[PDB]
């Protein structure tokens, strides 16, 4: 006996924004760009980690 | 009895059906 | 001799021939290039989609 | 007697879109956007054929 | 508009699905 099986890809995401002003003034903690990247990376493998 | 019996359905595949890949021509018509 | 020989077959030696790896051949077809919708849009608006 | 006449010019267009998951997937019969580009020029040259 | 579906069946392809060549592992799990 054999059997063939599938298996479907999924999709995830989000969105970060950053207002024009904001990236003008001085910042205590460094480019806030990668601020926003690193929050959003970090939210994505909380997901994925509970989504598994 | 191993054979191939003209199924297209790749999850519907028993026997000898499994063991076989597509033949796809390359060439769009 | 009183029958047919080799050289009264004609569409056999005519069609051309191709070498099959399986019991079942796929292959794809090109029906239409789009659905027919209307080309005309006005001045400064974006045209409908199309799929073929 | 003489007369004066105008004509006006007139706009035709299309639009055309892949999907990002499209582009990344392998595909049978080559690059899927050049496919559609020529399938878009073509669908437009006969619609322009016919309006004339 | 132009998008890859989740069709396995091979006839019931009709849009992008039907630029996918298949994805098989070669190994018998």
């Amino acid at each position: 006996t054999y059997a063939r099986k599938a298996a479907f890809v999924k999709f995830l995401g989000t969105t970060r924004e950053v207002t024009h002003p904001m990236t003008l003034v001085n910042s205590a903690f460094g480019n806030v760009i990668a601020r926003q990247n690193k929050d959003g990376i970090l939210w994505m493998l909380k997901q994925i980690e509970q989504a598994l | 009895a191993l054979e191939a019996g003209h199924t297209v359905n790749p999850l519907d595949l028993e026997g000898g059906g499994a063991f076989r890949v597509e033949s796809l021509e390359r060439s769009l018509h | 001799n009183l029958s047919f020989t080799d050289q009264h077959i004609k569409f056999w030696k005519k069609i051309p021939k191709q070498k099959a790896y399986s019991t079942v051949e796929q292959y794809g077809q090109l029906l239409d290039y789009g659905r027919s919708q209307g080309a005309f849009v006005g001045e400064g608006v974006l045209p409908d989609t199309n799929d073929s």
